[PDB]
Formats: C-alpha cells, structure tokens, sequence
C-alpha cells in the first residue's frame, strides 16, 4: 500500500525555525509532485509549498520568501524548511503526493497523517 | 451455437466507452503496452466484464444523490450499489488522463447543471461509491458525461484515454477492476475502434469493442470452441478481404501491421471465418 | 432463421433517446396511429424514416450555426440530402413538447443548452434549416437532454405520442415514414416506455428498442411469414407470460385482459415462436 | 397545402374602421388559436389579437376596447374588427394560426401574406 511518513515539527518561538520531511513508499508505477498542505482548526486545507519531478517550486504568497521547499528524487522524499515563523503559521502540515499505482491508471493524490506546528508569541 | 460478428459497418457503430460513434480503426501509441478499460469489456461467449452495461443508454453515466459536499452514487435504475464487487456502478465512466464534463438533468424538474469531475482528489471514491459534489446542490440526479478537458492534476499534464482513473485506492487489487488487456507479442498488436470526443483538443476514445458487438456477444451467449477466432474485415460493396484479424475470448481484436490498420477504412465488416488456435499467424495488413 | 436479441427489456435502450427501457405500456384511448420518424425497422432488417443502426446518432443533430439559422449536416458531416428523408439521421422526433438540446464543440471547451420551439416557421428540419435561438456562431453536435411543455400552443400537456411537423404545408411534401395503426380485433400496439428527464411525468414511447433495430438489420432475417408470434418470457423460470404478434413493419402488439401488458415485469425476453397469419388471434395478457 | 388568405385593409382617415378576415384552407387535422400580429416601421412583429378555438379572447393592451376578434369555426375564418383607428395602428397585418397537418403531427405555424393598413393623418 501507498504510504506517506511524515517527521519533523513541533514548537517554537516566534521568528524560529521548523523543518519538516515527509518519504513516500509502497509499491507504485510513478510518482508526480510532492507538496505540503496546513490545515487550523476552523478553516480549510491550504497549499504552503509544492515541487515537481523536475523542481519546479510553487508557493503560497504568505510563505514566499520564508518557506523552502525541497525533494531527493532518488529518495522520494519532500522536505520543508520554515523560517521566520509566526503564530499564524500554526496549524498541522500535511504532506501530499500524486502517485501512479500502475501503468494503466491515473494518478491519485495521496496524504499523510499530519504533524502538528505550533508557534508561540 | 456458432460464433458471429454483427453484420453492420463499423462506421454505423458505437464507442463502448462513451456514447459516440466511431469514426477510425487505430492502434496504440509505442509507449502505451497495456490497456485496463472498465467499460467495452465482454468476452466472446457474452460475459461482461468490469462495469460494462449491455446497451449504450447506461454507458458513462453516473446517478446519485448530492447532500452539497459529496455525490453518494446508487446504480443507474436506482438501486443501492454494493461495493467491492467492481470498481464503481455499472456504466461509471472509466476514461483517465482528463477531467469530466457530466451534464446532470432530473427527473421532475427543470433545467441542466454541468459537473466538473476531478478524478484524482482524495474525495474520488466511486469504489465506495461516493465522489465530491463539487458544487452540485442537494438533490437527486442521473448525469452524462459531455466533454472533457486536461487534468487537473498533475498540472499541465496532457490528456491521454489510454488510462482508467483511479477508483480510490492506495492498493490495486482493492477496487476488483477488470484485468489488463495485453498485446500478444509476435507482431500482433491490440486493435482500438476510435471515436472523436468533444473539447478542446483532438481528443481521441479509444474502446476495444463496440458497443454493438458487445450487446450481440451477450445476447447470442455463444460457446468459445477455440482459442481464437480468424476474422476477415471485408468491404461490403466489393466483398474483399482487407485484412486477417484474431479475436481473442477475453474479448479484444488483434492483427500485424504491414501503413496498416489506421489506414484501413471504417466502412467494413468484420466476419467471422474459423476458430483457430492462440499461435495462428497472421498475414500482415 | 428469425431472431430477437435474448436479451431482457430492462437491459435495452429506447430508440427515440438514449434513455433504459422501463416499462412496457399501451396507448390511452386518444391515440389511434403513431408515426414515429425514429425507431423504425422492418422485420428483414430495413431502416425505415430517420431510424439510425446504432444508440449514438438516436436523437442528435449536427449542423453550423451563423447566429440566427442553424444550417444541419448529416452527424458525420456530409451533407443533409431533402427529399431523401424527412430530417438527417437520428433528428429527434418528440413532438408536443419543447427541446433542450446539449451542445458541443470538436476543438472547443464549454456545453451550451440551445432552446428549441418546433412550431415556428423558422423550424424547418426537412429543408436543413432550423433557428439558432441564440447560439452563437460555429459547429455544434447536440443531442437531447430535457424536455418541458410546449410553448405553442399556450398550455398545451407534453404529447410524446406526437412527431413534430418537419417544415411543410403538404404532409407528402417531408416524405415521412408511413403511419403505425392498430391491427384491431382487440389487438393494441405495444410501445416500450423510457423516463425522460424535465419538469413532469415524462413517459417517452418507442415501437422497438434500439438494440432490436441493429438486431434486426445485422441479422436481415427473410420475412418468410405475415406475423411473428411471440413469447414474453421470464428468463430466470422459462415462463410464458404472455402472447405478443411482431408485424412485418416492425411494431409488436397484443391483447389485453386493469391487469394488462402495463402490469407485465420489464425482466422479460421476447422470443420467437412460429410463424403466423395477420389473423391469428392471440390470447390476453 | 395548408395556405391563409387574408382580405381587407387599406387606406383609412383616423378615427375609422376597417375590418380584416383570414381564411384557412388545405388538408389539415385540426386548428387552435387564430390571430392578428401587426409590424409597424421601425419595429418588430407584436401580437395584436388572438383567439381559440373555444372562443376565448386575448387583446393587446394597445387595442383593448377598439379592436374586436371573432371567428367562425364552421369556416375556419378569424376576422378582426378595427374601430377608432389612430395612426399609430399604421402596419402590415398578418394573419397566424396554428395547424395541425395530422392525427400524428405537431402543430405548426402558418401565416398569411401580410395585409398593409395606412391610417391618414
């Protein structure tokens, strides 16, 4: 089975940093972009940071420039380094993957279980 | 019981994948070696397989009731689907590799409301029997798909009907889908009836039997006495062989290219002239 | 030898929109003849009126609209003759009600429901031409979603038994496909019941189903008889449930017994008995 | 063929009357509402009169009181009296009428020639 194992978050103070990592594993024919999500209690899942095989980067405007977001393709593994953090940034991180199972069928998007990031003021 | 074809043109026939007719004769692309369709799969004693209805009034259709959030599915007639025994209801359309366009109507009210469907978020799960409303109100509808477009996801990724979608699973096996259809080898390559499919491109339907076929296999229930049956596609006003072809009991056509088949004509008929055995070789097209 | 496909009813098509057969049903009182321009085929396997072999060109249109006329082509884009036929192939044939036609594009994204009023002299399928009612410019394939009340007559009731008048002051002038009568001696046309989607009870009526049409001009069985006579029979028992006659025109009828042919299940198989005279008179339902 | 013949019109001082007739004639089943539509220069068709095959009456709001619809069912003829003309009744007059051509047909709508009635000034 498709499984996503997420490390890393936690708290921190005000203008620290977090680095969260999530690998991907099962058995699958091909795997697309790997991302993080966040979701707070009372809103909705938003993106934060998404990579592409390639590495092409897209970022949400409230993270550019503090967010990095990077992936070992050989590895099949996304990594997130958060920098000057603040306590709107706390929420769970999720990562996301669109994996192929086979070579006759489409891709699906894929989630972890979720890390809790909690920022302190 | 003999075996036989129908004796129509094919160019007066259907997709079995969705209600078009078919206006080629193809073969895959080099890179595409399997096929797994859901729909147009019946063998050639009439056994359908997957999630292929017998008429074409069934097939790429969806019917369900939206609470606003998710679609939850039942079959076409309305009663209840039992999940794990396939992949989704009957006749759930099984094109991958694009975004569906379903037109959805009512019975009892007015008007008709455009479903945009994503086949790839975690809400998709026609095997469970539910997929997200997307913004379809509350009530009850019976859907069709339109059209389509590129996916989604992944981001600029081309459309390509060769695939299925997945039925939402992290495992294969989970969703009971009809098993892979694979070339022979040996020179034979699968044999795809084409249909141009509404949107904005040159979207081409692959299906590995008409719809017209498939409702004569499953009617005249014929005993597969072989392994294979040679057919000739024959041109009605001449009666001239244009090609040797094989049938296969899962239900799939094959032959050698010499081009080949795409320049074939779609006016002709296929006859059934022999069963013969899975080692039969072919002359080339 | 003659045939029906050994398929049953609540499996099949009807045959003047891609909608399942759900229910068997006579004429009220009212309705004499029918004319149904779709759905018709002889028992030898000849199209008759704008009847095409397969579900996919079953109330469709093609045609290229310049903003105020939609100029119609065949549903492959070859010409519409006139005096060949009172409409293109498959041109939906559901009078008493107003059309709501999905169309779309080859090359474009986006569906458009085009609003169609048969009675206006705009409305003239049999010479190519009909009203684009604000479809904008382009061409289209369209096939019927929903219907509503007609618009004229002001408060006219949906009337499906009813073909729409094709552009003519002369009934010869469209070339139609001759009217459909009772035999008599208490015999009544049996007609094969869809649920058609719109704001109403909507019970559209066909002669036969679609899947019997291209049965019947696959097999092109010699007519060897003047009446077929039938058995609707339960295909899980074997039962006779009841006495059906299949005229050579291509319309099957019976004998009622309030418990009648409307009370039959949908499960059933016709299956050919024997050949009979026009005479034979059957037992009631 | 299914063909409508209108008859009167003409040329009339203001505040006269003219009267108007449609016939209907040719092989038909039935006929239900028959009517009076006029077209003005600078303006489209607008329904002027109508009246069904029971004998139940819709005028337009510009003609009520003035104008008056009858018809003769045993002769398949509407006709359309006009009293207290004004120039703004200035049109071509048309006769419609909706036919069905049989037991088994739709009705249809069929119009008449046109009838032009030029009110003085």
């Amino acid at each position: 089975q498709v499984q996503l194992q997420e490390s890393g978050g936690g708290l921190v103070q005000a203008g620290g940093s977090l680095r969260l990592s999530c690998a991907a594993s099962g058995r699958m024919f091909s795997i697309n972009s790997m991302g993080w999500y966040r979701q707070a209690p009372g809103k909705e899942r938003e993106l934060v940071a998404t990579i592409s095989e390639a590495g092409t980067t897209t970022y949400a405007d409230s993270v550019r420039g503090r967010f990095t977001i990077a992936r070992d393709n050989a590895k099949n593994t996304v990594y997130l380094q958060m920098n000057s953090l603040n306590p709107e940034d706390t929420a769970v991180y999720y990562c996301n993957a669109y994996i192929q199972l086979d070579s006759t069928i489409w891709f699906r998007a894929y989630w972890g279980q979720g890390t809790q990031v909690t920022v302190s003021s | 019981r003999p075996f036989t074809l129908p004796n129509l043109p094919l160019s007066s026939l259907s997709n079995s994948r969705a209600p078009l007719p078919i206006s080629s004769i193809g073969i895959s692309p080099d890179n595409v070696q399997s096929v797994q369709f859901q729909n147009g799969r019946c063998t050639l004693d009439g056994r359908l397989v997957g999630t292929t209805p017998v008429s074409l009034s069934h097939v790429a259709k969806i019917r369900g009731t939206s609470n606003g959030t998710v679609i939850n599915l039942t079959e076409l007639d309305g009663t209840p689907f039992h999940p794990f025994e396939g992949p989704a209801p009957i006749g759930f359309p099984d094109l991958g590799g694009c975004d569906w366009h379903i037109n959805m109507t009512q019975f009892g009210h007015s008007s008709q409301t455009q479903y945009d469907v994503d086949t790839t978020p975690d809400t998709f799960v026609p095997h469970l029997g539910s997929i997200q409303a997307n913004g379809i109100g509350s009530g009850n509808y019976v859907g069709v798909l339109s059209w389509i477009s590129p996916p989604s996801h992944p981001s600029g990724s081309q459309v390509d009907l060769w695939k299925i979608p997945n039925y939402g699973s992290s495992i294969t096996e989970a969703t009971h889908l009809a098993p892979s259809v694979y070339p022979p080898g040996f020179g034979e390559v699968l044999v795809f009836f084409m249909s141009k499919m509404p949107g904005p491109g040159a979207y081409n339907l692959p299906c590995l039997l008409p719809q017209e076929y498939i409702s004569h296999l499953a009617s005249e229930q014929a005993p597969t006495v072989g392994e294979a049956a040679l057919l000739h596609y024959v041109d009605p006003d001449t009666g001239r062989n244009l090609g040797e072809f094989k049938a296969y009991p899962d239900g799939f056509l094959t032959c050698v290219p010499n081009s080949g088949p795409q320049q074939l004509p779609i006016n002709g008929v296929f006859v059934f002239v022999s069963w013969v055995s899975r080692f039969y070789q072919l002359k080339p097209v």
